[PDB]
């Protein structure tokens, strides 16, 4: 019984990741005044479908590798990383619960730069290597914000429990004593996605570009899911949706309505800005998001000792 | 039989969502790069035919050779041409990628992308306007549509 | 991180433009030039039919050279679009690129109702242009215009108080004046520099000395600079426009010379020398008189110069073709020296380069 | 004569400073542009349905090539070869000869259609109106040699085209 | 226009609703038409291994009131 | 173990679908290609700057894994001292950075 | 409320297709489902409707027909299909059918 | 110390929010009424067993009974 619950929290992963694609054409054509697909399914429905069935099928480009078995670790890493970021998740019970699920996340997050790293190795390019150097380098830089902002952040909650995170806002959102650590958070989670104005692995080459059509696939749908699960974690971070323990559907309607918004934010703000050059986000993060991040995180500490506003620990 | 029916069924799979997720390379040589990009401008949007816009060399499906292929720039078109994963089609767009165009008689010019790739839809014009360039992509999807690759197969 | 040294290898589109010209009549040579700077055709054009006209003594008759001038700012509307959005997808925003190629199409079906192509018009000739403007044509051009400021003020929203554009572009490329000047530098880059110099100003042709509008001058020679001298050269043009469209006088558009022009189709088939002129036009051509010029205009890039070479004959004995993007990308190695990789992408960006005119 | 883009001395006064700093630190310009393109998101897009919907050309198009007729069934073409002469990418191959009743008709008029810039010369230098570049645009082939039009197809192209070209000439031979 | 976006939103929320959901009925129809007990901490899973044992059918959720006594 | 089996499944399916990724398109007989990059062949040159913003980044995660246990350690009855090196914890992070700053350790990658 | 009309509008134009069949026709051949006022029919079975309301491009286009000369154009609509004599209508060259 | 503070908001306004949000979670918990509340509320969380006293006769102020008047309170805390 508990393998149905599993499969019914992955296999709608993929599907969610097939048709955020769709999503991402449709909404990014409106925005540039064109349409998306709209020929090859009613609407542009089967566009995902054909696209799978057509990069399934594409010739393998395949390439010398350095190593054929990093070669091969790196999209079974993104795609095992990518799905159990998903499995501590109030939605509005998590699959798994426990009791650290917040340092659960940010640890399983911070291992997703190895995929980059060996796939980047394990490519024969050097330029490959360069761009993964710079990938893993911008990652790794954000989670530094993303660790510290998160911190003070669950200074209001009373624990690592991601549920608690319900509880806490039940009374407000906690965007509201947290909005300047929710929009550095928010641009926090764009860099770490490498989605755009940080995307320099599509600005002029990227560290997966040796894979096949299948493989490439795999890391693209990889980056897809981090993309709606960080959506989903900022939604029960900063938006916690109001939750009826006799209906729990009423907070999985809310936070997924809460979630596609900020996913379709992502998809908005791509189509809105040019990109950073590469010391440019680095700038943004070490001279400008690190310090007020370490002095909101002063701030967050002292704030709840100051106004006798300490969360209990359970 | 049913063998037959199988590998229709199967090959009409496969030509749909090859003709209906058509990724371009488009070499924007010359002028009618332009119209290319015309192509791919809100009027005409490729991108609802499932048609992106400037995918990769190393994953599109198509390489649009849109502009005067010089003998200078030949090996670099060819090059790109090997590095393409198969199936792989090209289109050829304009006079100067047909056949040598305005600039035909000249030293410096292939008589043709034809000579350097081989060619799948030539696409007639000076530039050919976007609008008859995207029907030179939809006659490449009825191309690709009446492939018969694994009825072949299976009958040999 | 840095460029220590930057060099562009060309002539991957040389095409050997300018020995096909010798081979070929001056109305045969006509067409290569739309495919020199193929976002600006009807501009090289008119480079092209002011050198003939030079050399062949003779003018075009005033509603010729509106048509030119305000199919020139037309153009220069194109190229700058073309320009602009181009730059900024480059770099990574995609969107007024989208934006405004709707509008581009819009000026294409300005050319095609027109001349019968949507790019290369072959349209400006020397004698003054082909045809006559089709009816109702001005009034959409002024439908074009009233509404074309909103594009330019949702795409100066988009890009010019941007932080993320101005980081890409204030910084990057710094031209001095003197080396502007030094390195053949013309048009927007010279005016980003603060160089106050206009061909259409300075050395008017065909009516620009009666149209009103301003120079954009940059004041940091910087990509920025020449980002808002290009989207201020759109309003300008813009500007040219509404007065080409008031101040378009009655007449004809061929000169009156049926030596040089060819005659109207129904006295071609009435009149014995309209049809001989006829035949001679279209077979050998008319004869230009012996002699060099170099006639050059102010392009939507910069100075635009033909240095037409005549010996008497009716095919050009030479034809050099100065563009402003050759001596552009010869000044991309001083422009992107202690500057980045991301930021050579922006300087090949805020230079226009278009490589049908750099290799010819 | 001139105007200066971006000469300005920004205020610093506190207020203008404040102005300043509250757009550094909130984003003020960055939700201008999502503002900007939230708002083409919300507009009809210009996107026409090809190939039910088809881009409005002019009468002056320059297309596809095609000998034309008389409203007699004789070929217009009368052999002159100026079209040949003014063809500035020597596209266009003629030869000719008397046929049977003494007229002067060609026996070959070839268009290489991959030479031809599709500029229109030749329907402007020819004195009979028999060649001109039609409306059709939508003539992309498969082969190469499909694009090599012979003195056949040409008049093919012509009787398949006639009642469009006939009333495209109507509306622009006073122009012409 | 732009409501040619929905269905493909439509779709994805379905996708992203379907989890919870699941897991929602699922808890309920493992616990006896109630929540999983949440034991983070050893006092509550002592707590639950109690009710287990009082349960008598080796079940936690299934449970004793007042009528286990006398 | 419920964990164990949620990790099983997903490094599971993930191996299922890189085997199909790397192994259905093999099927085909498509053709042996011959085919005979930025750099030719020059050798990586090594990057100082990289490597000092991987080694801030390892500092730094050092100082996180620091700051970590505060939200337990608020809970404490001795709270001016937890104050205290809650803030000199910050306060020594910040100082790291101030000085990876001022001797421009933050330079073109800033 | 303006929404209301908004849905009326799109259940006409499943009543202005002839019900739900001819509408999903439409939907999956046309890739629209506007109604248009029926201009013509050639002698192929292609039917031109205009739509002024629509902005200029849209307000003209043709319904292919299933079947021409010889050849299934039921999923194969070709650009090619349309006769000279509409290709000028349709191409937006006149005013006049 | 007013020209150079109008001059690093004008130049610098991410580094003026970060030293001065710094100094006020230096300085504003020693000047906060409700710090003391802090320390109370932590000390009032009974975490532990309240392991009873042997009474020995003589202790007036333990209770014998959790509803006593006798014993800490918390009537602060429900009111506040
Ligand atoms: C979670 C839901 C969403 C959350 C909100 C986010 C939605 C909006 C997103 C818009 C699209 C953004 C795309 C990427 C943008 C990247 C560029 C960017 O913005 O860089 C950040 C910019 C960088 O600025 P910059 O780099 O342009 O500035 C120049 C800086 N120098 C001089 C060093 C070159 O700003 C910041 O770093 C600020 C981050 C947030 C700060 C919040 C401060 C709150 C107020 C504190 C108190 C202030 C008063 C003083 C104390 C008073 C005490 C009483
Ligand atoms: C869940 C995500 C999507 C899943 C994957 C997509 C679903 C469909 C997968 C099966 C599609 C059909 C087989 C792969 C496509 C074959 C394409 C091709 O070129 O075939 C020619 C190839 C080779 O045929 P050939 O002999 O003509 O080779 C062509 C190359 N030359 C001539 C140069 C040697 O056919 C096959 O390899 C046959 C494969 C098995 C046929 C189908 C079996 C049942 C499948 C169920
Ligand atoms: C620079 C360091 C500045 C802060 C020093 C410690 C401040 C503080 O709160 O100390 C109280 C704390 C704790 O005192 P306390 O008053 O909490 O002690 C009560 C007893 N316990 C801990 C069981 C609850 O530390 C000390 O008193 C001793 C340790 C620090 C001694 C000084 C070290 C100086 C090093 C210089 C090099
Ligand atoms: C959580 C929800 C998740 C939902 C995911 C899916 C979203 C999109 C749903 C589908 C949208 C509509 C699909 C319509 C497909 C096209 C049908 C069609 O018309 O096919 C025509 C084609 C040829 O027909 P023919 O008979 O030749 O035509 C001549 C007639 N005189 O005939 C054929 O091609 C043969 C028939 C093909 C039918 C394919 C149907 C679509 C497959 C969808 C798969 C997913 C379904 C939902 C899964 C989740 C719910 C269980
Ligand atoms: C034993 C017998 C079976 C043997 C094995 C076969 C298994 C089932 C495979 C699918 C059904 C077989 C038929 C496939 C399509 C054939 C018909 C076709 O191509 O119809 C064309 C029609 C659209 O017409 P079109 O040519 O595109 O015209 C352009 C518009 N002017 O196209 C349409 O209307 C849409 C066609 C959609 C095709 C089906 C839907 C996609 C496939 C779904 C199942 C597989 C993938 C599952 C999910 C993968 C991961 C996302
Ligand atoms: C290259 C190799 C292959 C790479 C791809 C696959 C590996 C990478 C992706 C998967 C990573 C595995 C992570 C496993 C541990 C995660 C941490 C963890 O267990 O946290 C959850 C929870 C802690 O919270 P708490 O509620 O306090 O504990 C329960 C108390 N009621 O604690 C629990 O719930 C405890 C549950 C029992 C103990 C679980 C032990 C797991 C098995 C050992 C580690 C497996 C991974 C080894 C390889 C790592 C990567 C190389
Ligand atoms: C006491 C409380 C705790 C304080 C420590 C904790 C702070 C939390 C935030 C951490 C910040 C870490 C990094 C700080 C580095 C400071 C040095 C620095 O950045 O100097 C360089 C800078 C000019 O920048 P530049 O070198 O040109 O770099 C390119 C950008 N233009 O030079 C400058 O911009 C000048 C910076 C100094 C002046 C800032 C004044 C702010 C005043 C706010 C009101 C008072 C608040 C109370 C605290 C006292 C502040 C002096
Ligand atoms: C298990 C496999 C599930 C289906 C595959 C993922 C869903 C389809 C995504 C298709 C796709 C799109 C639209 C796409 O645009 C793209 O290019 C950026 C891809 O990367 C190569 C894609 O993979
Ligand atoms: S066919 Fe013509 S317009 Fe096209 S690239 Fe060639 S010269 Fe330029
Ligand atoms: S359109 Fe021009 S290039 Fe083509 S055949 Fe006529 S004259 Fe020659
Ligand atoms: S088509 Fe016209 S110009 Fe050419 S040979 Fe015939 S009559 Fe002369």
């Amino acid at each position: 019984m508990f393998m149905i619950n599993v499969l019914t929290l992955i296999i709608p992963i993929l599907l969610a990741v097939a048709f955020l694609t769709l999503v991402e054409r449709k909404v990014l054509g409106y925005m540039q005044f064109r349409k998306g697909p709209n020929v090859v399914g009613p609407y542009g429905l089967l566009q995902p479908i054909a696209d799978a069935i057509k990069l399934f099928i594409k010739e393998p480009l395949r390439p010398a590798t350095s190593s054929i078995s990093m070669f091969i670790l790196a999209p079974i890493l993104a795609l095992t990383l990518a799905l159990t970021m998903w499995i501590p998740l109030p939605m509005p019970y998590p699959l798994i619960n426990m009791n650290l699920g917040v340092l659960f996340m940010l640890a399983m997050s911070s291992l997703a730069v190895y995929s980059i790293l060996w796939s980047g190795w394990a490519s024969n390019s050097k330029y490959a290597l360069i761009g993964a150097l710079r990938a893993v380098a911008q990652t790794i830089s954000y989670e530094v914000t993303l660790a510290i902002i998160l911190l003070s952040v669950l200074l209001m909650n009373g624990s690592f429990t991601l549920s608690t995170l319900i509880i806490t806002q039940e009374q407000v959102w906690l965007i509201f004593p947290a909005w300047p650590l929710a929009m550095m958070w928010f641009i926090s989670t764009l860099a770490e996605t490498n989605r755009a104005p940080f995307d320099l692995t599509e600005g002029e080459s990227g560290f997966n570009v040796e894979y096949a059509a299948g493989p490439f696939a795999l890391f693209f749908m990889a980056e897809y899911a981090n993309i709606i699960m960080m959506n989903i974690f900022t939604t029960t971070l900063f938006l916690g949706a109001f939750h009826n323990p006799y209906m729990p559907e009423l907070y999985t309607i809310n936070f997924t309505i809460k979630s596609l918004l900020l996913s379709i934010t992502f998809l908005w703000i791509r189509a809105s800005y040019p990109r950073f050059r590469y010391d440019q986000l680095m700038h943004l993060l070490w001279k400008n998001f690190l310090p007020l991040t370490l002095a909101l995180c002063m701030w967050h500490v002292s704030l709840p000792i100051l106004l006798s506003s300490i969360p209990p620990q359970t | 039989s049913r063998g037959e029916y199988v590998v229709a069924k199967l090959d009409d799979l496969i030509n749909w969502a090859r003709r209906s997720s058509l990724w371009p390379m488009t070499f924007g040589l010359a002028c009618c790069a332009v119209e290319m990009m015309h192509m791919a401008a809100p009027r005409y949007d490729m991108d609802r035919f499932g048609v992106v816009f400037r995918a990769s060399p190393r994953q599109s499906d198509v390489m649009i050779v849109a502009g005067t292929l010089t003998n200078k720039m030949a090996p670099a078109l060819r090059k790109v041409y090997d590095q393409m994963p198969e199936p792989r089609y090209v289109v050829s767009m304009g006079s100067c990628a047909n056949g040598g165009g305005y600039y035909h008689y000249s030293y410096s010019v292939v008589r043709g992308c034809d000579r350097i790739v081989p060619v799948d839809i030539y696409v007639p014009g000076c530039p050919p306007t976007a609008e008859a360039l995207l029907y030179g992509i939809l006659q490449l999807q009825k191309k690709i549509k009446r492939e018969k690759r694994l009825r072949i197969w299976y009958r040999r | 991180e840095m460029v220590r040294k930057c060099d562009p290898h060309i002539g991957l589109l040389h095409r050997g433009t300018e020995k096909l010209i010798e081979y070929k009549t001056y109305l045969q040579a006509l067409p290569y030039f739309d495919r020199l700077d193929y976002v600006s055709m009807m501009c090289n054009e008119q480079a092209y039919s002011l050198a003939v006209e030079k050399l062949l003594n003779i003018q075009p008759p005033p509603r010729a050279q509106w048509i030119r001038v305000l199919f020139g700012e037309i153009t220069r509307l194109l190229n700058h679009i073309m320009a602009v959005t181009t730059h900024a997808l480059d770099i990574g925003a995609m969107t007024p690129f989208f934006w405004m190629f709707e509008e581009r199409e819009k000026m294409f079906e300005f050319y095609e109702r027109v001349s019968g192509a949507r790019m290369h018009a072959a349209y400006v000739r020397p004698g003054g242009v082909h045809q006559d403007l089709p009816l109702g044509l001005m009034d959409d051009i002024y439908e074009f215009s009233k509404n074309f400021s909103l594009r330019i003020d949702e795409l100066e929203e988009m890009l010019t108080n941007n932080r993320i554009w101005r980081n890409r572009t204030v910084d990057i490329g710094v031209v001095t004046a003197e080396d502007a000047l030094n390195y053949g530098f013309s048009g927007v880059m010279l005016r980003g520099s603060g160089i106050q110099w206009d061909l259409r100003k300075t050395q008017p042709y065909d009516v620009y000395d009666q149209v009103e509008f301003d120079v954009p001058i940059g004041s940091r020679g910087d990509c920025y600079d020449r980002y808002l001298c290009r989207v201020e050269e759109m309003r300008q043009s813009i500007r040219i426009i509404s007065q080409c469209l008031n101040k378009m006088p009655p007449g004809e558009i061929k000169v009156d010379d049926a030596k040089v022009s060819p005659p109207k189709r129904a006295e071609m088939k009435t009149s014995m020398e309209s049809l001989i002129h006829h035949f001679k036009l279209y077979t050998e051509g008319y004869q230009v008189p012996p002699g060099a010029t170099y006639t050059a205009i102010e392009a939507p890039k910069g100075e635009f110069g033909v240095y037409l070479v005549s010996d008497g004959s009716s095919r050009p004995y030479r034809c050099k073709i100065k563009a402003p993007g050759f001596a552009h990308l010869a000044g991309l190695d001083k422009m992107s020296k202690g500057h980045m990789l991301a930021d050579v992408v922006a300087i090949i960006g805020t230079q226009d380069i278009v490589f049908g005119e750099v290799d010819r | 004569t001139y105007k200066y883009v971006n000469l300005r001395e920004p205020s610093m006064d506190m207020k203008s400073v404040t102005d300043r700093a509250a757009q550094t630190l909130l984003w003020t310009e960055l939700i201008r542009g999502l503002g900007m393109t939230l708002s083409y998101l919300f507009r009809e897009p210009a996107t026409i349905n090809y190939p039910f919907e088809k881009g409005p050309l002019s009468p002056r198009f320059r297309g596809e090539h095609a000998l034309r007729r008389y409203p007699s069934g004789e070929e217009r073409c009368i052999a002159c070869k100026l079209c040949e002469a003014v063809c500035p990418a020597q596209a266009i191959t003629i030869e000719a000869e008397p046929r049977a009743d003494g007229s002067r008709r060609t026996t070959r008029y070839d268009i290489d259609m991959t030479k031809c810039i599709y500029c229109g010369f030749c329907q402007e230098a020819c004195p009979v109106d028999a060649i001109v570049e039609g409306p059709n645009f939508e003539f992309s082939t498969e082969t190469h040699e499909e694009l090599l039009y012979n003195k056949e197809k040409l008049l093919n192209n012509g009787d398949k085209w006639e009642a469009e070209i006939a009333a495209n000439i109507q509306a622009d031979y006073l122009y012409r | 226009m732009w409501f040619e976006v929905l269905p493909g939103i439509a779709v994805m929320g379905v996708c992203l609703f379907i989890p919870g959901m699941a897991t929602a009925r699922i808890h309920r129809f493992s616990n006896g038409g109630r929540e999983k007990r949440v034991a983070h901490y050893s006092y509550q899973w002592y707590l639950m291994e109690r009710d287990r044992r009082v349960s008598g059918v080796n079940r936690y959720y299934v449970s004793k009131g007042l009528e286990n006594i006398d | 173990m419920n964990l164990m089996i949620t990790l099983l499944t997903n490094f599971t399916l993930a191996t299922l679908l890189v085997t199909i990724a790397f192994w259905l398109p093999q099927l085909n007989v498509y053709s042996e290609k011959t085919s005979p990059d930025p750099m030719g062949s020059a050798r990586l040159p090594f990057s100082m700057k990289f490597f000092l913003v991987a080694i801030t980044f390892l500092l730094f995660d050092l100082e996180i894994a620091l700051l970590l246990p505060l939200p337990w350690a608020s809970q404490t009855t001795n709270l001016n001292t937890m104050l205290t090196m809650a803030l000199l914890l910050i306060f020594l992070l910040a100082v790291s950075l101030a000085y990876e700053w001022t001797q421009k350790g933050l330079e073109w990658t800033e | 409320m303006e929404l209301l009309q908004v849905l009326k509008r799109g259940l006409q134009q499943v009543s202005g297709h002839g019900g739900l069949r001819g509408y999903l026709r439409v939907l999956f051949r046309a890739n629209d489902v506007r109604v248009g006022t029926l201009v013509g029919e050639d002698k192929y079975g292609n039917k031109y409707y205009e739509d002024n309301k629509q902005f200029f491009g849209r307000h003209r286009w043709v319904i292919y027909t299933t079947e021409m000369n010889g050849k299934n154009t039921f999923w194969d609509v070709d650009g090619s299909m349309v006769p000279p004599e509409w290709h000028r209508w349709l191409h937006c060259m006149t005013d006049d059918p | 110390v007013a020209a150079f503070l109008k001059n690093v908001w004008a130049k610098e306004p991410v580094l003026v929010a970060s030293f001065a949000i710094a100094g006020l979670a230096v300085i504003l918990p020693t000047l906060s009424p409700y710090t003391k509340y802090s320390l109370m509320i932590n000390r009032a969380t009974p975490y532990n067993y309240p392991v009873p006293l042997r009474d020995d006769g003589n202790m007036p102020d333990v209770p014998s009974h959790p509803q006593d008047p006798q014993g800490p309170s918390l009537e602060w805390l429900k009111r506040l």
